[PDB]
């Protein structure tokens, strides 16, 4: 299912590390439960659904193969959040903030990957 | 791929 | 109710002036059209559309009350950017680059806005 690779202990030890710690990350560590929540039209609107916590555990897991596969998981996570919410809502204010980290250290990652 | 938008091809190169 | 303040005046004669002349700025000159450009789901992802083309438009029009508010439409601008494309692409890469500058300039801006 997956593998060791540089690229995925550097997702797993900076980024998520990173934005776990964030001051605006706890709305994103759980699924979106659209029953608790009171979220009727959640999964009419979204079709591919994406936590942190998620993501977490399958680095954890070794569930991944590739590090392009987590940034995805990451960016399908973003986008769910504007696709479903109104701009000025705080938790998209709170998405950009994490969203600006997580570029930033993207772009600071190892460029060739490498399984280890 | 990765210049896509940017072509038109920065967007979808 | 628009006004005239000195870190208006620095927006647009420093600001936007510098970030207009850098190589690549020119992604960023007018709205994002989506049909033309083939953009599955752009106006889906992005609700608050911004350019640089329309905010040099408010800034010569005197459309802003503080310059807070033309920072929070430059952060527009580079954010869905961030948001849309996926994590590696040219243009990311490209806004990150000009939100660089973007910061320095901000930086070196007057630190009190008076009304002129």
């Amino acid at each position: 299912p997956g593998r060791k690779t540089n690229q995925l202990q550097y997702m797993q030890n900076v980024v998520v590390k990173t934005l776990w710690k964030h001051q605006f990350a706890w709305p994103f560590y759980q699924p979106v439960d659209a029953i608790k929540l009171n979220l009727p039209d959640y999964h009419k609107i979204i079709k591919n659904p994406m936590d942190m916590g998620t993501i977490k555990k399958r680095l954890e897991n070794n569930y991944y193969w590739s590090a392009s596969e987590c940034m995805q998981d990451f960016n399908t996570m973003f986008t769910n959040c504007y696709i479903y919410n109104k701009p000025t809502d705080d938790i998209v204010l709170m998405a950009q903030a994490l969203e600006k980290i997580f570029l930033q250290k993207v772009a600071q990652m190892p460029q060739e990957e490498v399984e280890l | 791929q990765r210049s896509l938008k940017l072509l038109k091809h920065l967007y979808h190169g």
